[PDB]
RNA sequence: GCCGAGGUGGUGGAAUUGGUAGACACGCUACCUUGAGGUGGUAGUUUACGGGUUCAAGUCCCGUCCUCGGUACCA
RNA sequence: GGGGCGGUCGCCUCCUAAAAGGUAACGGAGGCGCCCAAAGGUUCCCUCAGAAUGGUUGGAAAUCAUUCGCAGAGUGUAAAGGCACAAGGGAGCUUGACUGCGAGACCUACAAGUCGAGCAGGGACGAAAGUCGGGCUUAGUGAUCCGGUGGUUCCGCAUGGAAGGGCCAUCGCUCAACGGAUAAAAGCUACCCCGGGGAUAACAGGCUUAUCUCCCCCAAGAGUCCACAUCGACGGGGAGGUUUGGCACCUCGAUGUCGGCUCAUCGCAUCCUGGGGCUGUAGUCGGUCCCAAGGGUUGGGCUGUUCGCCCAUUAAAGCGGUACGCGAGCUGGGUUCAGAACGUCGUGAGACAGUUCGGUCCCUAUCCGUCGCGGGCGCAGGAAAUUUGAGAGGAGCUGUCCUUAGUACGAGAGGACCGGGAUGGACGCACCGCUGGUGUACCAGUUGUUCUGCCAAGGGCAUCGCUGGGUAGCUAUGUGCGGACGGGAUAAGUGCUGAAAGCAUCUAAGCAUGAAGCCCCCCUCAAGAUGAGAUUUCCCAUUCCGCAAGGAAGUAAGAUCCCUGAAAGAUGAUCAGGUUGAUAGGUCUGAGGUGGAAGUGUGGCGACACAUGGAGCUGACAGAUACUAAUCGAUCGAGGACUUAACC
RNA sequence: AGGCCCAGGCGACUGUUUAGCAAAAACACAGGUCUCUGCGAAGCCGUAAGGCGAAGUAUAGGGGCUGACGCCUGCCCGGUGCUGGAAGGUUAAGAGGAGCGCUUAGCGUAAGCGAAGGUGCGAAUUGAAGCCCCAGUAAACGGCGGCCGUAACUAUAACGGUCCUAAGGUAGCGAAAUUCCUUGUCGGGUAAGUUCCGACCCGCACGAAAGGCGCAACGAUCUGGGCACUGUCUCAACGAGAGACUCGGUGAAAUUAUAGUACCUGUGAAGAUGCAGGUUACCCGCGACAGGACGGAAAGACCCCGUGGAGCUUUACUGCAGCCU
RNA sequence: GACCGAUAGUGAACCAGUACCGUGAGGGAAAGGUGAAAAGCACCCCGGAAGGGGAGUGAAAGAGAUCCUGAAACCGUGUGCCUACAAGUAGUCAGAGCCCGUUAACGGGUGAUGGCGUGCCUUUUGUAGAAUGAACCGGCGAGUUACGAUCUCGUGCAAGGUUAAGCAGAAGAUGCGGAGCCGCAGCGAAAGCGAGUCUGAAUAGGGCGCAUGAGUACGUGGUCGUAGACCCGAAACCAGGUGAUCUACCCAUGUCCAGGGUGAAGUUCAGGUAACACUGAAUGGAGGCCCGAACCCACGCACGUUGAAAAGUGCGGGGAUGAGGUGUGGGUAGGGGUGAAAUGCCAAUCGAACCUGGAGAUAGCUGGUUCUCUCCGAAAUAGCUUUAGGGCUAGCCUCAAGGUAAGAGUCUUGGAGGUAGAGCACUGAUUGGACUAGGGGCCCCUACCGGGUUACCGAAUUCAGUCAAACUCCGAAUGCCAAUGACUUAUCCUUGGGAGUCAGACUGCGAGUGAUAAGAUCCGUAGUCGAAAGGGAAACAGCCCAGACCGCCAGCUAAGGUCCCAAAGUAUACGUUAAGUGGAAAAGGAUGUGGAGUUGCUUAGACAACCAGGAUGUUGGCUUAGAAGCAGCCACCAUUUAAAGAGUGCGUAAUAGCUCACUGGUCGAGUGACUCUGCGCCGAAAAUGUACCGGGGCUAAACGUAUCACCGAAGCUGCGGACUGUUCGAACAGUGGUAGGAGAGCGUUCUAAGGGCUGUGAAGCCAGACCGGAAGGACUGGUGGAGCGCUUAGAAGUGAGAAUGCCGGUA
């Protein structure tokens, strides 16, 4: 159990050291708006003369 | 057999701070000397005793110390001269 | 009992607090086409729960319930 | 409370904390690594939460008045302490969230940390008094070193500068393992090595007994009725120290581990056998309980296995202690050494949360202890025999079949206690006549080669050359025997008489039965039984010293040295003998064993057969026999203390 | 001067191997394949000369892997390696020198400015390989999924849906040297078989060159059965020789505080010969036996500790040789 | 020469870098003494010699060739005393008997017998330890030196102390040499200023100073620092060499392989065809082919396992013509070679050879660390620590100088603090009743609208009760802080030198963790041990008593005891128990007894026992063929009667048959429930053996109450010594001790001035019945045969019982 639990910490120290050397951030997302519209009113025919 | 449960969660404790009487009744006491370390005002300042910023009761003048009472149920330090 | 994981529509399931009964693929319903089915075309149905935080909650937080698995009594 | 894992590492508050202060544990709870330009300062104001009513949409509960509410509210934030003269709420004005300090204190190993009246300079608010060096107190943070920034009547390697340094103010550290080893760091080791510890783990011992095993109380209920035939819930009380554990007290200058083998012994909580009481015990069989540890308690298949299941017996195939008895007694299959492989994990060396094949079990016994055998002396003379028994050891088990008797019982099916008899199993003791074994100086056959000069007859060697028999001795698988009959006292139990207590009662008195158990009977050892015993019998009380006690020195009866030896034996010992003698060897007769000797003759060409001829040979066997050796010797070995009593 | 037969696992075999615990299923092997290398080859030894390779020349020579033979060797190039490309981004030192300090003649009544020079620093620009990027390669390193519904119901799913992935384990094999559950279940062998054999297949946790499946022969290999055979055992007995034992000669050694060295129960550093209370025991040897002297031996090999060591590993840290540029 | 003297000093006093050991590099000993001189034993005897006894020589022959002296271990001979029914850490104390007759004194050797008694060392909380170390004896073997720092003590000079190198001088002292160093003046980072000075704006405040002034040069001593720094000990690392005579592979070059089988390719012949294929004979001789000797290798067993042998023997086993065995010559060398790969092999070494150097690596770890007495005497704790078995500071100990009577106890008095207890007034928990908005459920209709009910739950109110470490309206006993006086004892404070200790244990109490288990763990508190002997608890660190300077053949006591082991009461008085309770344990069970308290029956008459009653309404009706209760309901009813339930027992498959109930007669006075408590009973089992009194054994020799004696310690007292401290020869007080601090000495070797004793016999050695408080010191006698003590100083290679120490001798 001690032999397995010494590996279980060695791999975590390797993990944290490679993550401090890596420092590769998640990529910031591109920009979207979604924005859209409705204007769904029942409307007549004639507007501008 | 040794089955594992851990995690006490309650190890820590703060350092003992020495509240309470530092000088006694009828004690000769110089100026500026701390008469009572407390939190809150368990005991009030009376004559010639000031309450500090950490509400310790200290003596403003030289003289003996008296712990009288503030009447109903309440105490008081007062320093008198000789 | 303890630890770790997930609880969405009939289904499998994405969603870094910012609009989802559902946005995505199926089912499902009503119609059309066809002799009648199938395919195809048109339209349609509160996030396990309860209480907050917030202008805004599936998400952030505190508790309850369920299911997967590891870890036990026993056969 | 071994190490790893988990958890923690610094600071604050409460409880532990034992009415000062302090105080630990991997004790119980919580928080912190900040926030606020007002949530600071001052001045002036003023009082909270809830409840009961009146009130739209307003809801149980917003806001309103209204009474009652010295306190739950509020206090930026955990928790404690504190607060309504506000520290809690408003509004104005403000920057003291100042600079240089600081008498004196608390705290503390240090480093640090906390409080501080007052002084001066400049202010804020206030009419003034005054208050203000942050907040309601305690958390909200880290040394130094090295660098940055700002400022300075500081220094500046000859001089003037400068580079650079100092000082002051300050910034960069989750250096979070928070008094911070570096600016910078993860693993394998079964290929391993060293220095230490029983300061520290496992085994076994010890304390404990939660757990385990066992026992019991209460009694609801089950048991057709009926708690107590047998069961016994919910709960309760204990014993034991065999389980899994707790703790680390002995051992790390070594306390070898499981299973098996050999050998046991002990406890009784009894598996069989013995005796019993209760029954929901008709009988055979049973169930439970009490007494009893005397004896016994199997052989196989698989597994390393203990365990377990199975097969087939048994009267039964008991549970536990002894370092899970027993490795200076044995085995080494399993597990945990080095090789190697599979599955799986790891990037990896390697590892196991697994499996598989192979793998050095050392020691001449000093003491105690066991089992045997001797040698000395004792035992008030010296000797030879036979002994009593204190004491001690052994043995102590039991089947089946028949008779009683198909009787008792039962409706039947089924089927007895008790009382007799035979024959067994295991075990034990003896012995070899029988059956067998072994028999290496017995007898025979035969091969190879070699020797006796040759044929014939023999010898050597080849495991005793091999092979077929085999005497004595030793021996079991063979034979003979035994554990039987009984007393006496009991245990459980069953009772008589019988009160205390006009009765009842196995009771205190008085008596009696009653078990494989206890003491005997049976077998062995046994007077070192220093408590040294008792019988019957032999020898007798001599010689010098010396003045005695006493010494020594010839003996008696008796024994030994030495010798022939076996019925005995490691050696001693025992025993049979030592010339008036069969103790051994030889001899000669025999038994037994082997089997038809050699020579000769005949028959056959010959291998060979047959006769002479139950022949010849013959180790340990037994009966005669003085043939040979037990020769002559020599040594040791009594002279019997004292007192008293009794006798004559 | 052979024991033999029946079946199985692994390895084709003959060989080799831990001298002194492991002889093997481990190495090696013929075979297969991948890759390097145009010959001053590649790789290797050496700082270099000089060599090996090799007086060899791709049918040759190094290196990895797998191991005769038979049938075969599936999917994934997303990650890591190689291999190729390289337009572009980055990227060193060296180059370049815009400028800013510092000093200073001089100008300035002060304050300050200040040429040239020296000197300290230094921006833009250029600057390879590598890396980022784009493709190929799995007999390279490696990896090879879930869930839901659906058939005369009693069950499963040929089928369909949908997430996820780089792809979701194909053939063949499967309680195996791999199966924890476990002594799976069924069948055989056996009176009885946790092992064995043949099946099944919910494969904890097989699987195709860490090769998959078979396979005649071979094997001081491992495993199960059987014939013959036997003191291996029921259950021991006897005989022979060498020691042991007695006598004559010779004569060590480990060990060892001094020892006139009992056994119960107890106590005690918790397991006494030595202590306590009892119980027993004349003095001295000889052959035996090994229960104790926590016996002898080896300053525990297990466990922890030491801010001990040493071999190994890697995407631990920091370096170095080599190799590109 | 204040160096060595044969285990020392070179490794080597001697034919020594020798003998040995290794292939090699390299490692590396042991071992001195006749005499003044050979005068080294002519001669005789035993003896084969060896070796002797005489005789000679000699001063000595005990001086005779490993030879001066010649210890101890060890081994022998003779005898004085003891010893063959007694277990004895081996002694000591008592003690007869015997045998002697000394350094002549409360002699000496032995000791039957009695009481007591589990070695030394180290490490430990604790060791007889079944933990370690040593077989014994002997020698050797560990805190030293240099330079520097500081403190005490000493001396000189002192606000001035003093030179170093050097020169001269017998390896000297001394003279010269003041260059230098430390001080006299501090403060500040520095400029600087100066009895002041920095900070500061400050004439302020504070820090550090001096006004209350001693240093300096040497010397002894303590300690620290740098050196191997107190001895011994690693595994390891590095540098340069030496090794393929073993073994791995390779290179050149030879050589070995008895015999027997199987029988490939090919070839030939015959058949066969169109020719081939093909078939069959023969021939041939292949083969990491087979069986099997030599040889090689090692798998199985048994033996050996202080071996025949540091890897073998015996019996079997594999290969045994090719990846073969093997000889000879040769090559590769350590961070390297070699490897059909095991990290295997590289000279009986291998996860990195051996040797020599760095090197006396380092070791926070283990072991040891040697003479004595006296005064005093700890700690096992806090904080911090890559720290946890280590270290530093503080606490605790010691010495000195100081200040000096501050300390300490108790009484009186004043305070702070909120536990134990208690209480509910907060905060939580929580039992029941009363009401009680409301939530359901039965529903009625009906716009869930209105309701109608329930003993179905109830938020909030009230009364009454409980409980709390993190609850307090309250609040102790103590402990704590003081002042004040009062007594009563001295021990605090400061400064400096030196430490050690940071593993603690158990018991009583207050808590925690644990299971309100543990000889458990962790704190507070007090004791004891540690570091404490003596007496008791049988034995027993830690429990109870009490603290050891020493002697005594003296007394009184503590705890514990008084029948015998075994000292003291078979003591007294009054009760209890009878189980061996005492001398082991619970729930629970029980007519065991002793003592207190009430109550009912109660001579117009109980209890026990004897006799007769065993009913009436009504023989009780259903689920039922029954139940006169009786397998179970329904009334718990009511008079015949002095007295009877329609039922508590028994029984049947149920009634049946009965018994008690309940009252009468006979009898003739204690009887029949309950509570408290004292002492007992069962409940009650385990492992070699009585085995839970120590034993015998006890019925008081147990227990309870009470009283008086006595025993009982190293306590106290008496007497007599010794030492230390206090007051000025006496008084008073004291004196266990680990680590450790301090003080006084003893001894060894050498040197120095003195002194003198030794050939009429030095040191050494061997004996003694001598002296001193110890270490130790003489005096005789005997061996020895030439050096050695005493007094005062000095300097140390300074004292051994322990290192699994080294060497030697011997068990
Ligand atoms: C032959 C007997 C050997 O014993 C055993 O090895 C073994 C039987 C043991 O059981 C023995 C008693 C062990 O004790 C045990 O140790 C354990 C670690 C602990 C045990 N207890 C403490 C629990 C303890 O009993 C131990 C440790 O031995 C290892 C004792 C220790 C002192 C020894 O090592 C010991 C000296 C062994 N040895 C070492 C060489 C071994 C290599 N080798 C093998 N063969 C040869 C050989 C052959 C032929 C020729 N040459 C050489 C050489 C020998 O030469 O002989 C030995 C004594």
């Amino acid at each position: 159990a001690k032999r397995t639990d010494a590996q279980i910490k060695s791999k975590q120290k390797r993990l944290e050291k490679e993550l401090e050397k890596a420092k590769a951030e998640p990529v910031t997302p591109e920009y979207t708006v979604r924005f859209s519209i409705d204007t769904t009113h029942k409307t007549g025919k004639r507007f501008l003369e | 057999s040794k089955k594992g449960v851990g995690s006490t969660k309650n190890g820590r404790d703060s350092e003992a701070k020495r509240l309470g009487a530092k000088r006694a009744d009828g004690q000769f006491v110089t100026g500026g000397s701390i008469l009572y370390r407390q939190r809150g005002t368990k005991i009030y300042p009376g004559e010639n005793v000031g309450r500090g910023g950490d509400d310790t009761l200290f003596a403003k003048i030289d003289g003996t110390v008296k712990f009288e009472r503030f009447g109903r149920d309440r105490k008081k330090v007062s320093v008198y001269p000789v």
